[PDB]
RNA sequence: GGUUGCGGCCAUAUCUACCAGAAAGCACCGUUUCCCGUCCGAUCAACUGUAGUUAAGCUGGUAAGAGCCUGACCGAGUAGUGUAGUGGGUGACCAUACGCGAAACUCAGGUGCUGCAAUCU
RNA sequence: GAAGACAUUGUCAGGUGGGGAGUUUGGCUGGGGCGGCACAUCUGUUAAACGAUAACGCAGAUGUCCUAAGGGGGGCUCAUGGAGAACAGAAAUCUCCAGUAGAACAAAAGGGUAAAAGCCCCCUUGAUUUUGAUUUUCAGUGUGAAUACAAACCAUGAAAGUGUGGCCUAUCGAUCCUUUAGUCCCUCGGAAUUUGAGGCUAGAGGUGCCAGAAAAGUUACCACAGGGAUAACUGGCUUGUGGCAGUCAAGCGUUCAUAGCGACAUUGCUUUUUGAUUCUUCGAUGUCGGCUCUUCCUAUCAUACCGAAGCAGAAUUCGGUAA
RNA sequence: GUGAUUUCUGCCCAGUGCUCUGAAUGUCAAAGUGAAGAAAUUCAACCAAGCGCGGGUAAACGGCGGGAGUAACUAUGACU
RNA sequence: GUCGAAUUUGGGUAUAGGGGCGAAAGACUAAUCGAACCAUCUAGUAGCUGGUUCCUGCCGAAGUUUCCCUCAGGAUAGCAGAAGCUCGUAUCAGUUUUAUGAGGUAAAGCGAAUGAUUAGAGGUUCCGGGGUCGAAAUGACCUUGACCUAUUCUCAAACUUUAAAUAUGUAAGAAGUCCUUGUUACUUAAUUGAACGUGGACAUUUGAAUGAAGAGCUUUUAGUGGGCCAUUUUUGGUAAGCAGAACUGGCGAUGCGGGAUGAACCGAACGUAGAGUUAAGGUGCCGGAAUACACGCUCAUCAGACACCACAAAAGGUGUUAG
């Protein structure tokens, strides 16, 4: 079934995705998208760790797949399996083309193969969140899954607390007072601007100037 | 097969804005239409009757015959190496006066009174237009107003 | 064997060796294509002011 | 390497709407000539069917000859032509032809035609569309068969189809004889649905169904009276001696 | 498609030149005819030894044929013609449309 | 300034929830002989301004309201893009030079204006 | 002798007549054939924000249907959700609140529309007559389709107004011949009357190969003019497929990731396979295999010397220098 | 047409042919006959062979299937 | 092979070209046969192949539009020449500015409609179904999906509120502006307007920039209607020295310097000579020009060495150099 990844490696063609047009297209190898302790507070894993793209390229389904197993096997055998929470940020949507066989070109459209990813240069493609002393098997972990995908990417450290859009002493300002709340897997933060009323009903700890 | 229909390629060329569906408002009716006035070609979605081609859309030209409820508008197109003048009829919707023109007539009466002034006052004119000339010298004082010092700012990541 | 089917390269340039030119504006648009109405009235107003000069200038 | 299928079968049917081929898609299965074929895509008047051997295709077109009128025949389109022999490697295209006149349909025959076989009217029904085409004459009972070969040498069209009929409600039946082997020739009061409640009219026609018909019955049919046809063949009839009204079936 | 046997509409014959009553019919062919000069010019090419000589028309793709219909002044009985879209069915006199009835039998 | 009839631009005028409205005007509101219309004087028609009301409609105000609108030393000269090189890079793509330059996001402010005619402690 | 107004012979008319004659046996096309129609048309997209734009590109439609589903006027609000009402339930009919269209508008798709262009009522033939101008495709020819007026005659409405078919973008056809309506007008040429025929202006009968021939096969017995604009074979470009080599390491290997093996993945080399293509050759480069004979390549089967092993010896297994 | 001798040469006349001491009112040219008309003409009846209908013919061209059953655990398919 | 006959053979005689003869091969019929030979009709026709005869000067193309039994061809428009004619600072321009329109691509968006899509948290059950306690309940106690609330991960050639750059229409005045009061069958309640005028007022700062080997006009006729390459945008295909488009530049029709060599790359476009100067590319020797100068980096038991271009990757190295 399968050609070699080297033929559908870049960015060619236009988006293509599964539609009333197309209608008929495989499955996804690629199924569960997050993995380890995901019913996990934000107050656990303040640690981030990307792996983040370098290349205008596709990654395919079953390279995703691969790549989700191998950063898994090892971080669950050596920390734990509840001492993180893995996320995928790539889904892949584009539908990949084949010329599978009147004549050889005489009427020539390709049937769906499989389904494949679009990533660009900055783009993020695996995350984890962590404790502070559980650092180096996240990076050893995600050090294999970078040789199942194809071109370069790198690993880096974020300076935010976990999910969050918030720096590291940034979170601490407004959570030291009542103006964050969990919500259950991410968080909710107080605005300035809304009714005044159920801007009381939640945030009680706010509204109050003491502890 | 190809197709080439009066409307093909008009999707998004006759659609009606965002909230501006509906009736349309009276001052396009009330609006007075003379012989050598300059008018726009705007296709309006909602009336059929009276509408102009595509390839009019965005073009403009002169009016040179008034009816009941239409007006006769003459257009040049080109065509391989030379231009047509092409005559239409256009129901008052799809169209409206041409505001560079109103412009024009403004400084006309405005170059009456600069001339009839002038001989009044004591000589010299000058009313022609000037495009935008390099401009002068001056002196910017530092008082209150130290030149603060930048330079180029190390790389980081935050991602 | 297969033609080539089309192209519009060459065009522009066979276009310009001779002007693109206008289509020349005259004092007096032909009445072509104006409203009767307008016109079997606008016959008897210029009868009339030729023979008012001429009377005048008589 | 493309070619993979190494036979095809392209049957097709000039037909709007496709009685026989609904038939064929039946009667396939049930003695079941379908397994050799690799897949089966489809076209606008049929389908294609495609095998990898070049004898599994040869029993399917027998198989049609069996059961349908058809017309055919086979081409071919070469690949490899190996210098070591017993593969030059060869691929065959079948092209069928189904013939266009459907069970149910109005027919009007050619004229020398018509004197041949048995010297029956022009003005016929369609009786069973087997492997080869049968008609039937709804006012004097008659029968008569037109094989393929006739038929192709000189082709004609149906007259009008079944999306041409319309619905009557029968009154009484008066049967005057005859009975080769349907009980024939019922003398049919019938009126139009569309009549029955507003206005007075009456039409009164000879008519095979007799064995079957009940007075106050729904039947089908073609209504001559109103239709401008276009056929040269009807053109050559005798605008007087043709039925007012025909009725195909029960219902 | 289905007209009505009378319609109202515009004669121009001398003393009427406005709207009256006009009895609707259908166009009929008229028959052959010898004597004719392309029939008689027909028969003299077609005689001798040669064969055919004319071309003989084959291969026809139409199925219906245009409608024209027969108008007729009832004050002064002068006719005037009226042609019609192509249609399958075509009859003249009642059986109108009624209020919203569904299907029987 | 308040209200009425006819408007222009068509949310700064809409939406949700509570509050106030002297004067006159709107309004609800009373009656069924007549013209008229309905399964029904509910709507529509006629008659009375009489028996009564601001309870609704209508006009204004309030709300760290939703929406909508204008801006900004907000984001961002970022994304994108026209032109140039015997520039880099195995490629994918990327820097530089001469120019043009968004949107989301963030913060601040606003919440109908106005024409003609009539009429009002 | 027989036969006899019958045969026979002559002219015309019907039947039979590959025994014989003459002719024909579409086009596009990743060679030709089969199929398909990209051959006349319409919507969205390809299409790179004026217009124009190709491929046997992608997703679909057309040869119809309609005296109302056409024209004018009046009344009214839809899809759906919520809350109620004997039989009555997820679905019957009745009531109220919400409801920017999430419905409907003959059919493909795209636009358009809310005291309507939707649903229900009243009245109607403007789907009429006379001919010119203009837009689209375009040679600024025809055909089809459409736009605004004019001169009559009408429809509807209290009225302003609206209406020359279907809310808009598709739904169709020359010369010759036949035939109908009109003028009931012109001509039949030595002069008349009546039949008949021929004209002038406007429609219908049809060419879907849709700017419009009247048309079956076969050649392995073949022929001519040409064509590398075009196939069957070497060579060239490419490398999907075939062949060969890496990386990572979940597992196998009693015990032990890597002695020897190795899934999910991913990076290459090769032209000893086969496709894709049509650049060279059709005034010819002799198209399979075997026999014979020389040389080159290494990705090493054996032979030389070595290193590993789950190598005690023997026998093997994996690798290095080497053609 | 088949191709010495030996021994055999099954079933099929619906199709295409060939045929007929068969049926008769279904189709049917020219000339002739009748009516309408001033006449040219038009319309009707009448009507040869052939065609169609019915019978014969395979050492004439040719063809020799498909779906169901039940008997011996099965099978074969004598049988329906 | 056959050799006493269906044997072999001389002379005479008969059969003649759509005809003869044939123990049948399309055999033979005077070296000629799937239709002999000779002369004439005949210089038969060819959209197809080959050829087409002196010199210099000036100008100088096309492979594209529509229609054709059209696709190896024509007609038609285009590009080219020639002859001129009417006038003479002309009005124009493959250009910018100022003012003003038109557009739905790139980007962005989905806690905005449409469609796709990962995760939890809060709820709602008379209502898709199971279990736990049951005589049943429009019951509770557990549960997995459906919707509801505020969140969150990621997307769209045939989705979208917003929305560029580049490309694109018009205007920038004498054929103009203002005043005065004439014509009319049109138009108005109305000499009110409408259109075209009489008479008067306003001139070279007359109404942005730059340019202008003139501007406008007519006739007639050739060749051409196989194209190909390059940057950027691009659809088909795994890809191709592959197939099909978009804007510009080229080759074809074109030499000269450079890339060793090459239709298209870089430079630059040609009358015959002299002198000077440079382009792109170079300056160890071949070879005209510094074995110049300066700071560094590499040692290869396959070093490396100048765009288009004549290939190299993933992965590794206490090799050495900086961080
Ligand atoms: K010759
Ligand atoms: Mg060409
Ligand atoms: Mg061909
Ligand atoms: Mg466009
Ligand atoms: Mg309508
Ligand atoms: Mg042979
Ligand atoms: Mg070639
Ligand atoms: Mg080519
Ligand atoms: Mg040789
Ligand atoms: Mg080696
Ligand atoms: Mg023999
Ligand atoms: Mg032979
Ligand atoms: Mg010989
Ligand atoms: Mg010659
Ligand atoms: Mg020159
Ligand atoms: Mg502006
Ligand atoms: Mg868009
Ligand atoms: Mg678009
Ligand atoms: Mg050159
Ligand atoms: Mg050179
Ligand atoms: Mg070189
Ligand atoms: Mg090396």
């Amino acid at each position: 079934a399968r050609r070699p990844a080297r033929c559908y490696r870049y960015q060619k063609n236009k988006p293509y995705p599964k539609s009333r047009y197309n209608r008929a297209v495989p499955d996804s190898k690629i199924r569960i998208y997050d993995l380890g302790k995901k019913k996990a507070t934000v107050d656990e894993f303040p640690l981030c760790v990307h792996l983040v793209s370098n290349e205008l390229e596709q990654l395919s389904s079953e390279a995703l797949e691969a790549a989700r197993i191998c950063a898994n096997k090892y971080m669950t055998t050596v920390s734990g399996r509840d001492a993180f929470h893995l996320r995928v940020r790539v889904h892949p949507f584009h539908v990949l083309r084949i010329n599978k066989m009147q004549q050889g070109m005489r009427g020539a459209w390709g049937k769906p193969h499989g389904l494949a990813a679009r990533v660009d240069i900055g783009q993020i493609i695996f995350s984890v969140r962590t404790k502070d002393s559980n650092k180096d098997v996240v990076v050893e972990g995600l050090r294999r899954a970078r040789y199942k995908f194809p071109g370069q990417q790198k690993i880096i450290l974020s300076k935010k607390w976990g999910f969050t859009n918030l720096d590291r002493p940034e979170y601490l300002k407004k959570r030291e007072a009542g103006e964050v709340k969990d919500d259950g897997a991410f968080v909710k933060f107080l605005s300035k601007k809304g009714s005044l009323e159920n801007n009381i009903r939640e945030f009680p700890e706010y509204f109050a100037a003491q502890a | 097969g190809k197709s080439h229909g009066y409307r093909s390629r008009t999707r998004y060329m006759f659609q009606r804005d965002f909230r501006k569906h509906g009736a349309v408002h009276l001052s396009t009716y009330l609006k007075v239409y003379k012989v050598g006035d300059i008018v726009d070609i705007k296709a309006n979605g909602s009336i059929q009757k009276g509408m102009p081609h595509k390839f009019y859309q965005g073009k403009t030209g002169v009016v040179y015959n008034v009816t009941k409820s239409s007006v006769g508008v003459i257009i040049n197109k080109m065509v391989g190496n030379r231009y047509l003048e092409k005559r239409l009829n256009l129901r008052v919707e799809h169209i409206k006066h041409s505001k560079c023109r109103q412009e024009f007539l403004e400084r006309v009466k405005a170059n009456a009174a600069k001339r009839a002034e002038a001989k009044a006052q004591g000589v010299a004119v000058q009313l022609k237009r000037q495009p935008a000339q390099p401009r002068e010298s001056r002196i910017v004082s530092t008082e209150g107003n130290v030149p603060q010092t930048l330079a180029p700012v190390p790389y980081e990541t935050f991602i | 064997a297969k033609s080539k089917n089309h192209t519009a390269h060459n065009q522009t340039r066979k276009a310009h060796r001779n002007g693109i030119k206008k289509p020349k504006t005259y004092k007096y648009p032909s009445l072509k294509g104006v409203d009767p109405k307008f016109r079997r009235n606008h016959k008897h107003a210029l009868h009339g002011t030729a023979k008012a000069l001429a009377a005048a200038k008589k | 390497t493309t070619n993979t299928w190494r036979a095809t079968v392209q049957i097709r049917q000039k037909v709007p709407h496709k009685r026989t081929f609904l038939f064929l898609e039946q009667l396939i299965l049930k003695h079941n000539a379908h397994v050799d074929t690799i897949s089966i895509s489809e076209a606008k008047d049929g389908l294609d069917f495609f095998y990898a051997q070049k004898n599994h295709a040869v029993k399917m077109i027998d198989f049609l000859n069996a059961v349908v009128p058809i017309k055919h025949k086979k081409s071919e389109e070469l690949i490899s032509q190996d210098t070591h022999t017993g593969a030059s490697t060869y691929k065959f295209s079948y092209s069928v032809e189904i013939v266009p006149i459907c069970k149910d349909d109005l027919v009007v025959l050619p004229k020398k035609l018509a004197k041949s076989m048995g010297n029956i009217s022009q003005f016929v029904l369609c009786s069973k569309i087997s492997n080869t085409v049968q008609f039937m004459d709804p006012t004097t009972l008659q029968t008569a068969d037109l094989s393929p070969s006739v038929y192709w040498r000189a082709p004609f069209n149906a007259l009008a189809d079944v999306t041409q009929l319309v619905e009557f409600i029968v009154l009484d039946v008066d049967s005057t004889g005859i009975s080769r082997g349907n009980r024939v020739l019922a003398d049919i009061t019938v009126a139009r649905t569309s009549d029955l409640g507003v206005n007075d009219q009456v039409y009164y026609v000879r008519s095979h169904l007799g064995g079957i018909c009940h007075a106050g019955d729904s039947v089908m049919g073609y209504f001559i009276a109103n239709s401008n046809y276009n056929s040269d063949l009807f053109d050559g009839l005798n605008i007087d001696y043709v039925p007012d009204v025909v009725l195909v079936k029960k219902l | 498609v289905n007209v009505p046997k009378t319609r109202k509409t515009y004669c121009k014959g001398k003393t009427c030149r406005k709207h009256t009553q006009h009895k609707v019919t259908q166009y009929k062919a008229g028959k052959a005819s010898l004597f004719a000069q392309g029939k008689r010019r027909y028969d003299r090419k077609q005689s001798g030894f040669g064969g055919q000589t004319k071309p003989v028309f084959h291969k026809k793709a139409k199925t219906t044929k245009k409608v024209v219909l027969r108008l007729e002044c009832v004050k002064c009985k002068t006719r005037a013609q009226l042609t019609l879209k192509r249609c399958k069915h075509f009859e003249l006199g009642g059986e109108k449309k009624q209020k919203g009835q569904a299907l029987q039998f």
